[PDB]
């Protein structure tokens, strides 16, 4: 019977956390794969001459 | 005016033998390569090269009721012809022989044949149905011995057949007699084998005779009577025409342009 | 550097012939899955493929399951058990035996179906290699040879699992094997309140048929456990009809061959419990699907014929259906 | 006792309010001035033959350029994929292998399965012998997946509800994680090595601390078992790919569910995903015979690798996100750039 005792133990530790809104979530996000969208070689195809499996 | 109409039959029929065959020919080359699917692109590859080297030449030969070409172009026709008849038969006895291991001894189908004893086994039965064309054909030794053929063998406008009696008997013999034998004890067999397959299921708690009568009865009924009267003709004193002689020949050509659609169906195909 | 890579050219060489020989081997091997419930007899299957046909733990496993079984019973009869890792001494051996001879345990034991016990308890307390019962979580295997053939026996076993994801790599076998237990139509198991064990076993065989990677495998049925059913029938102490209520108004098939003594009423158990499994396996059964039952004694019938010959019905057929035949 | 799950109901409610209150507005109206990045297309380099049987496992290298993979048939080859030449073919012990992976350092290779136990093979040896280093045994049931964090700790998740955290050195468990009410079917290591995630069949997934061993959150927003899970490269988020048709991408900081991939066409399930290098693009297997791209911030499909002709059972990009690995149930591993 002791199980639900725990349960509700483990329960509480994860009420009193630190939450963020999600609009500041989205924007570094966003802000990071702006930053990193130029090095990418899957996303912005590399020149042939710098292609190693090709 | 039936004549001048009768040549787009030939060309109609001729086009559908060269464009069916290579539909599966590249299909199962590109994509299908088992043990016992080199048997079948064998037998599609010397359907094709019957069907392009032999069809066009005896069209325009009948429609123009004179050949063209010198002596040399007509014996390399006839021992082309020839042997791509005799080599396109000889595969089905192949075909029926593996397939009754696999329903007659499942076990050692495997262990029995692999891509190296099918490779000898197609190479052989490839040089033992050139060497009963070409061979005789360069030698000249089946030439006729009466006032008949003289004409045939000293104009090289003229072109017809006058073989003898004992090559054609042979040829006859080693190219339809040998393999018929054997694929209707071969399919007899695996009729048995059904059956009992079937019986034991019935006590346990006719699709296969329609396509065994299919598969018997469409070379059969193509084949045999072309292959009937090459012994009669000979034997007997003209007793057959020459007109008659080359409608049957080109039904028995006829079956091997839509074998390839009776076989070949499987599902991944 | 050229040289550098002449070495490693021949190094796929090396490897890459390897694996042609490893590939006839693989190709060449059948391999066969137990399935079913608990105590159902997967494992003695295993061992009578072992010390017949192809190919010192035993005193103490033996005295294990020998303590355990008396006390069981005794312990309700009335209606230093748990002591960790205690050995038979002389006089302990000694005090147990005499605990057999007492009219009230025999009581106990003539209502053995009440409550769970071993089935192996009469035997060990009064082939004796393998009527013992020990259990292994990692999957068991087994490699022998009939006639010149590699056959590969394997059981997954474990814990009960209701889940049974791994069921999904068993999608090559040859043949499935199903093992139940036809003498337990009135035992309850480790729920003490639940349906018989007849019950779910055929709950799991229906599950097990109906499935969406097992659409193209056949099922080998052995009921199993064929000793025990004669006994109980013949006495009077429990009638299908009670926990079957359909057993009143069945009847014997016409297609019955019994063997050359039984009892026309044994005959019909037998059958009733072996067509049940049947109307499950023909109601979506339409091709590529069979099941051979069969009535197998685990301990006392050696013959591994009837695996030979099913598996090669199996690709017999499997052939015929290929090339559009049946 | 009774009064306890009473409680426990106004405890799981104070959650849900928590979590409405943040929810400021979502992803989709913030990124609605993105240029759609077009269509992705791209073709096989290369193509890797010799597996005997269907490949469960695969993982590339450091130096991305060998990768190792596993297969039923009892093999585990290590591929040259610049040059297409086997290295080393190691036979196993056992035929069921479910997972794999490689040594950041390159010096050993693990492996697992059905038996419930996990093996560390050794590559660089003297003499050129590769032999089995230790063979780590505690647990009940079949495992999932294995990572590396260095050449002495591995991470581990069986079938029964339980990770643990090993020691090579002594062979014996360092710390357990318990928790789950069903089977881990998969995890992945932060960038950092200090946190990682599993999927379990409970339709649930948790975040666990190495060092402290203790759970810190969990998210369920799923509806069916959960099969492959993979972090964000900047490492505050991760997405998860579920048995049903739809993949959701999840949020450490905000505590909830971002986006939702899903089309009306697909009814089938998802055996593996994974990012690129930048996170702009979250490739996803299908039993659907092929792969599938989205896109991380407009859940707009850009592509389709149906190169195959089996189901797709693992996935893996580079560290330098140039090349893109996918096996198979066929046995036949295929390089797309
Ligand atoms: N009387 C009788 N007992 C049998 C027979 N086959 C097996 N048993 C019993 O089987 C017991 C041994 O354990 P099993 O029931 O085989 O257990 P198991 O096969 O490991 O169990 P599972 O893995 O759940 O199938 C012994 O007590 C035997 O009495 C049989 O044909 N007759
Ligand atoms: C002119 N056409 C020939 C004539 C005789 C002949 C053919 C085929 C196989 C043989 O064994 C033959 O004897 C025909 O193709």
């Amino acid at each position: 019977i002791a199980q639900a005792r725990k349960l509700v133990e483990q329960l509480k530790m994860e009420a009193n956390i630190d939450r963020i809104k999600v609009s500041k979530a989205a924007a570094d996000l966003m802000a990071y794969c702006e930053a990193h969208a130029k090095e990418d070689p899957l996303l912005t195809p590399v020149p042939a001459s710098e292609n190693p499996f090709r | 005016v039936w004549v001048v109409g009768m040549g787009i039959v030939m060309s109609l029929i001729v086009l559908a033998i060269v464009f069916g065959n290579v539909l599966v020919i590249t299909a199962i080359a590109k994509f299908l390569q088992t043990v016992t699917n080199y048997f079948i692109t064998s037998l599609a590859c010397a359907d094709l090269v019957m069907g392009l080297a032999v069809v066009p030449f005896g069209a325009a030969h009948i429609l123009t009721k004179t050949w063209t070409f010198g002596n040399f172009w007509c014996e390399f026709w006839t021992s082309i012809d020839v042997l791509c008849v005799t080599a396109s038969i000889e595969t089905l006895c192949v075909i029926a022989v593996d397939r009754y291991f696999a329903i007659t001894s499942p076990f050692k189908y495997q262990s029995l044949l692999t891509k190296n004893k099918a490779r000898v086994i197609i190479l052989m039965v490839w040089i033992v149905s050139g060497l009963t064309s070409f061979l005789p054909i360069q030698m000249h030794w089946y030439r006729a011995t009466h006032q008949e053929a003289i004409n045939c063998y000293a104009e090289e406008t003229c072109c017809d057949f006058f073989t003898n009696q004992a090559y054609a008997i042979a040829s006859s013999i080693v190219s339809f007699y040998v393999p018929l034998v054997i694929m209707v004890f071969v399919y007899s067999r695996v009729f048995q084998e059904a059956k009992r397959q079937l019986q034991k299921i019935d006590k346990s708690e006719h699709k296969a005779l329609k396509t065994l009568g299919i598969i018997m009865g469409t070379f059969t009924l193509c084949w045999l009577p072309f292959f009937i009267v090459n012994i009669v003709h000979v034997i007997q004193d003209n007793l057959i025409r020459k007109e008659v002689y080359i409608l049957l020949n080109w039904i028995g050509y006829v079956n091997s342009g839509f074998n390839p659609l009776i076989y070949c169906r499987s599902p991944d195909f | 550097q050229r040289n550098e890579e002449k070495a490693q050219r021949e190094a796929n060489k090396k490897i890459e012939k390897q694996l042609q020989k490893d590939k006839q081997v693989y190709r060449a091997t059948h391999r066969l899955l137990l399935l079913g419930a608990g105590e159902s007899g997967k494992s003695t299957i295993v061992k009578q493929m072992r010390i017949l046909h192809v190919n010192a733990t035993k005193v103490q496993d033996i005295k294990n399951n020998l303590k355990e079984a008396i006390e069981t019973i005794v312990a309700a009869m009335s209606n230093v058990m748990n002591v960790p890792d205690f050995d038979f001494p002389p006089e302990f051996y000694e005090h147990a035996k005499a605990l057999w001879e007492d009219e009230g345990v025999r009581a106990c034991y003539e209502r053995s179906n009440e409550y769970q016990l071993i089935d192996c308890a009469q035997y060990f307390l009064d082939q004796d290699l393998l009527r013992c019962r020990v259990l292994t979580s990692g999957i068991f295997e087994t490699k022998f040879q009939v006639d010149k053939v590699n056959f590969h026996m394997f059981d997954v076993g474990g814990q009960r699992d209701e889940r049974r994801k791994w069921i999904q790599c068993f999608n090559d076998v040859t043949a499935i094997i199903f093992v139940v237990a036809s003498s337990s139509y009135n035992m309850v198991i480790r729920e003490d309140n639940q349906t018989n064990r007849l019950q779910e076993a055929l709950n799991l065989f229906k599950s097990i048929w109906n499935n969406r990677w097992l659409r193209t495998i056949s099922v080998i049925l052995f009921l199993n456990k064929q000793d025990l059913l004669a006994e109980k029938v013949l006495a009077g102490k429990s009638k299908i009809e009670d926990y079957f209520p359909e057993f009143a108004r069945y009847t014997t098939p016409e297609d019955a061959t019994p063997e050359p003594g039984e009892d026309p009423r044994v005959t019909r158990a037998k059958y009733f419990i072996r067509d049940e499994f049947l109307r499950i396996s023909t109601a979506s059964g339409d091709g590529r699907h069979y099941c051979y039952p069969h009535f197998t004694c685990a301990v006392d019938t050696e013959n591994i014929r009837r695996v030979f010959n099913d598996c090669r019905d199996i690709i017999q057929r499997m052939h015929l259906r290929q090339y559009e035949l049946l | 006792l009774d009064q306890l799950r009473q409680e426990a109901e106004q405890l799981k409610n104070q959650i849900r309010d928590a979590r409405k209150a943040c929810a400021d507005a979502t992803l989709s109206q913030i990124t609605n001035n993105i240029d759609p990045v077009g269509r992705i297309q791209m073709r096989t380099r290369r193509t890797l033959r010799g597996h005997l049987a269907k490949i469960y496992a695969m993982h590339w290298g450091t130096d991305s350029r060998l990768l190792v993979s596993a297969s039923q048939d009892g093999k585990l080859i290590i591929w040259d994929s610049y040059t297409t030449n086997k290295v080393h073919a190691i036979p196993l012990r056992s035929s069921w292998v479910m997972t794999c992976a490689y040594a950041p350092s390159g010096n050993y290779v693990a492996c697992g399965g059905l038996d419930n136990i996990c093996s560390i093979y050794n590559l660089k040896t003297r003499e050129g012998n590769v032999r089995v280093s230790r063979e780590l045994a505690g647990h009940t049931g079949y495992l999932s997946c294995c990572r590396f964090l260095d050449d002495n700790q591995i991470v581990t998740s069986s079938g029964d509800t339980t990770c643990a955290l090993w020691d090579i050195e002594t062979g014996q468990q360092t710390t357990t994680f318990t928790g789950h009410t069903g089977d881990v079917m998969s995890l992945s290591l932060a960038p950092d090595t200090r946190l990682f995630v599993s999927g379990a069949c409970d339709a649930s997934a948790k975040l666990w601390d190495v060092r402290e061993g203790m759970c810190r959150q969990t998210f369920t927003g799923h509806e069916s078992d959960i099969n492959a899970i993979c972090f964000f490269p900047n490492g505050n988020a991760f997405a998860t790919g579920s048995d049903d048709a739809t993949c959701r991408l999840f949020d450490l900081r905000a505590d909830q569910e971002l986006m939702t991939y899903s089309h009306d066409n697909i009814i089938c399930g998802i055996t593996s995903v994974s990012f690129s290098k930048s996170g702009r693009l979250l490739l996803a297997g299908y039993d659907d015979f092929n792969c599938n791209v989205w896109d991380a911030l407009k859940a707009d499909r850009a592509g389709v690798l149906a190169g195959h002709d089996n189901r797709v059972s693992c996935l893996g990009v580079t560290d330098d996100g140039m090349a893109v690995a996918t096996g198979s149930w066929d046995s036949f591993l295929k390089i797309w750039n």
